[PDB]
C-alpha cells in the first residue's frame, strides 16, 4: 500500500506553530528553500549572521580580537576561498536552492530590519556561498579538523 | 549522541521506528538545533538542522527518516614538521615551504579597522601552524575536494527508497558522522559514515596524534569508499544503534567484528555505560509500540552504581567514621535512577568522579575490565575497596560542599532554567549510565546546577501510514530576542510530555498561529 497522498502547496506561505515551528510550503524547490531561509533569519537571525560573518573570514573584522582566532585559523586552511569555490562547483539546481535560502536571509532582513541586530546589519547581504562556506566550516574545521586539535591549544 | 531504529518485525504494528537524539552544547551557536517542516508539490521533509545549514540533518517525512551521531571520523591529520634551514626536513633533503601573504583587518574598539598582515605557510601536507610551544603542526584535511556535502544529505533526505538514498550516501561528501536510516518500507541500516584517508600502517591512535612529517612514507592521497566502512542493514537482531560507541555492537547479534577492518577507521575502547544502555534496552525488547519506544528512550539508569556498589557498600559500612558508614545506607536504599526526588545521586556522582574521573570514562577502579566478548556488562565491579571508601570519604566533604548536604534531592539542585522557567530535573551523566542524557554544569553557590550539554531535539516517528511522530527541542525553536519560544517547551522536557509533530497539511492548517505568505 502506497504512502498518503502528498500535499500539493498551490502558493507560498509560512504556517507557523504555536511553538514557533514554521511549515514552509513552497509552489517549487527554490521558493520552499527561500522560505525556510526566512523562517531561520526570524528564528535565528542574529547568531546565524554572526556564523556567516565568521565564515566569509570576516570576524575579526566585523567584532574585533576575540574573533581573531577562528579568522586566521579559517584564513590558513582558506576556507573562505574553497566556499567560493565549491559555490561555483554545485550543480546549478542546487545553487538555485541555495541563492534562494541566502535570499530569504536577505529579504527578511530587509522587510525587518528592527527584529535584527546592529554588530550584525554590516554582514547582512548575505550569499548562497556564505551559505556554503558556513557549512564547510561547520563540517570539515569545527567537526572534522578542529583548532583544538591541530594547534593543541 | 542516541540513535535507534527498529525493523517491523521487532515491533507490534509492523511498522519500522526511528529515534533521532542528538548531544549537544545548549549554548554554542552553531550547535544550536532548530526545527522546521518544508513542503514542495515534489517532496516534504520535517526535522532539525543545525542554524544556517540549507537542509535539514535530523529530518524524517511520510517514507523516511535518518539521524546522526558524532562517529569521530579521523578526516585530518596533524604532522609534526621537522623544520630546518628555513624549510622542512622531508624524505631526504629540505623543501621551501608555500608561501601566500594573506591579510585581515582587525576591528579596533573605536569603530576603525587596522590590516593585519598574515602570512599563510604550506608543507605539502597541508597549511602550517605554530604550536604555542614552537612545535610546527601541517593539517592535512580529507575530503576538501567534496562540493556536494548539502546537496548529498538533500538528496538523501528526499530519497525514494533505500536503495536511492545509498546512492546519494555513495558520493562521499559527508565528511563525518554515524547515520542512522529507517522506511515504511520497513529497512533499516547504520552507516559508519564518513572521508577517511586509505592508509598502509597505524593504529588509530597514531593517526590521531602527530604523525611524523619527514616523509612521505605517511602522506595518505586516497579516502575509502563507502563500501570499505562499517555498515549494518537488516540485521538478523532488528534494530540498529549508536550512542557514540565505537561501531562494534550496532545491532546486537552483531553482523561483523573490528578484524574486518583498517584499524585506523574506529577505536577499539570501552563502550559507554549509556552505549551499553543502548543495546540493552533494544535487544531486550520486543513487540514495540511507538509508546513503549518513547518510554525506554527516557531511561536514566545509573548503570554504574549496578557495576559498584555491591563491592563498594559493604566495604564502606565498615568504616569507622560513621558519616562514611551513614553515606553507604543512603547509596544502599537507592533504587540507582537518576530520578529528581532521590537523595543518593548526587553523593553517587561525587564518588563516580574519584573512581572514575572527572568525565567519568576510565576504567582502571573497575574489578574485572570491559571486554567485546561480554560488550555489555564487563567494565565490572571495585578492585581495591579501601581505596574506593577513602574516595567515598573525600566524595562526602565533596558533594557537601557543593550542595549543602550529602543527601538533597537531585532534582532540587539539577535544574532546567531557561528565561523564567525554573522545572526540576531527572536524568544525567551519560558515562554514568544514564541514556537520556543531561551533563549538568558545575554547581552555583546554591548548589543548583543546569544542563551545559544533553537532550536538544529528541523524535521518535513510526513509520506507518500515516506517519506519527512526537519530539521536543529542549531550549525551544528561537533565541532571538524577546521570542516567547525559547523558554517554551523546557517545563514539557520536564514532564517528558512531547507535541505530536505535525507533518499533514490538515493538521498544520489547525494548529496555525503566526503566518506569513511570501513569493520569492
Amino acid at each position: 500500500q502506497a504512502p498518503i497522498a502528498a500535499y500539493k502547496p498551490r502558493s507560498n506561505e509560512i504556517l507557523w506553530d504555536g511553538y514557533g515551528v514554521p511549515h514552509i510550503y513552497g509552489v517549487d524547490a527554490p521558493s520552499a528553500f527561500y522560505g525556510y531561509g526566512w523562517a531561520q533569519a526570524r528564528s535565528h537571525g542574529d547568531n546565524i549572521l554572526r556564523l556567516y560573518g565568521e565564515a566569509r573570514g570576516k570576524g575579526a573584522e566585523y567584532w574585533g580580537p576575540d574573533y581573531e582566532q577562528t579568522t586566521v585559523w579559517l584564513l590558513t586552511n582558506g576556507v573562505p576561498e574553497r566556499a567560493q569555490q565549491w559555490y561555483a562547483q554545485q550543480s546549478p539546481d542546487f545553487r538555485a536552492n541555495l541563492d534562494a535560502f541566502a535570499a530569504g536571509i536577505n529579504a527578511y532582513a530587509q522587510q525587518n530590519p528592527d527584529d535584527i541586530s546592529p554588530d550584525v546589519r554590516q554582514v547582512l547581504p548575505v550569499s548562497g556561498a556564505d551559505v556554503v562556506a558556513h557549512a564547510h566550516r561547520l563540517m570539515n574545521f569545527l567537526y572534522v579538523a578542529s583548532p583544538g586539535r591541530t594547534l593543541g591549544e | 549522541s542516541n540513535s535507534w531504529a527498529v525493523a517491523p518485525g521487532k515491533t507490534a504494528n509492523g511498522n519500522a521506528l526511528l529515534l533521532q537524539n542528538p548531544h549537544l552544547s545548549w549554548t554554542t551557536d552553531y550547535f544550536t538545533y532548530y526545527e522546521a517542516h518544508l513542503v514542495t508539490p515534489d517532496f516534504e521533509i520535517y526535522g532539525a538542522t543545525q542554524i544556517g545549514l540549507p537542509v535539514i540533518r535530523f529530518a524524517f517525512n511520510q517514507r523516511m527518516g535518518i539521524t546522526n551521531t558524532v562517529n569521530g571520523m579521523v578526516g585530518a591529520t596533524n604532522y609534526r614538521l621537522t623544520l630546518q634551514d628555513g624549510g622542512y626536513l622531508y624524505d631526504g633533503q629540505v623543501r621551501p615551504f608555500e608561501r601566500r601573504q594573506a591579510s585581515y583587518r582587525l576591528r579596533q574598539a573605536d569603530g576603525t579597522t587596522v590590516d593585519k598582515p598574515l602570512e599563510i605557510r604550506s608543507s605539502v601536507h597541508g597549511p602550517v601552524f605554530e604550536r604555542a610551544d614552537g612545535t610546527a603542526v601541517a593539517v592535512r584535511v580529507a575530503g576538501l575536494d567534496r562540493p556536494g556535502m548539502l546537496e548529498q544529505y538533500f538528496d538523501m533526505i528526499t530519497a525514494d527508497s533505500f536503495d536511492d538514498y545509498e546512492a546519494a550516501l555513495a558520493r562521499m561528501q559527508v565528511p563525518t558522522f554515524n547515520i542512522v536510516y529507517a522506511d515504511r518500507e520497513g529497512t533499516i541500516n547504520y552507516s559508519f559514515n564518513g572521508v577517511a584517508p586509505k592508509r598502509a600502517e597505524g593504529d588509530i591512535a597514531f593517526w590521531q596524534g602527530l604523525v611524523p612529517g619527514d616523509s612521505s612514507r605517511y602522506l595518505w592521497t586516497e579516502t575509502h569508499p563507502l563500501d570499505d566502512l562499517p555498515r549494518v542493514t537488516n540485521p538478523p537482531g532488528g534494530f540498529v544503534q549508536n550512542s557514540n560507541d565505537p561501531p562494534w555492537t550496532p545491532t546486537w547479534p552483531v553482523t561483523y567484528t573490528p578484524k574486518d577492518f583498517p584499524s585506523y577507521l574506529a577505536p577499539q575502547t570501552p563502550h559507554s555505560l549509556r552505549a551499553q544502555q543502548s543495546v540493552r534496552l533494544m535487544s531486550e525488547n520486543d513487540d514495540l509500540t511507538l509508546e513503549r519506544f518513547m518510554a525506554l528512550q527516557l531511561s536514566h539508569r545509573a548503570v554504574m552504581a549496578d557495576r559498584t556498589l555491591p563491592d563498594l557498600i559493604p566495604a564502606a559500612l565498615i568504616d569507622p567514621d560513621p558519616e562514611v558508614q551513614a553515606a553507604a545506607r543512603l547509596l544502599a536504599a537507592w533504587d540507582r535512577e537518576f530520578t529528581s526526588d532521590s537523595r543518593a545521586a548526587l553523593l553517587f556522582e561525587e564518588w563516580a568522579r574519584l573512581f572514575a574521573g572527572q568525565n567519568f570514562a576510565g576504567q582502571a577502579g573497575f574489578a574485572t575490565p570491559w571486554s567485546l566478548d561480554k560488550p555489555v556488562s564487563t567494565p565490572y565491579g571495585v578492585r581495591d575497596p579501601k581505596a574506593a571508601v577513602d574516595q567515598l570519604r573525600t566524595a562526602i566533604a565533596n558533594t557537601k560542599r557543593k550542595y549543602g548536604a550529602i543527601d538533597r534531592p537531585f532534582g532540587d539542585a539539577s535544574r532546567m532554567i531557561l528565561n523564567d522557567v525554573n522545572v526540576p530535573g531527572a536524568a544525567g551523566y551519560g558515562n554514568l549510565g544514564s541514556f537520556r542524557v543531561f551533563t549538568w554544569s558545575d554547581p552555583d553557590e546554591n548548589g543548583v546546577r543546569t544542563p551545559v550539554h544533553g537532550e536538544t531535539w529528541v523524535a521518535m516517528i513510526e513509520f506507518s501510514t500515516p506517519v506519527r511522530a512526537y519530539g521536543l527541542m529542549s531550549y525551544g525553536n528561537s533565541r532571538q530576542p524577546g521570542t516567547t519560544h525559547y523558554s517554551d517547551q523546557i517545563e514539557r522536557v520536564s514532564r517528558a510530555d512531547f507535541r505530536e509533530l505535525l507533518l499533514r497539511r490538515e493538521q498544520v492548517e489547525a494548529a496555525v498561529q503566526e503566518r506569513t505568505p511570501f513569493n520569492f
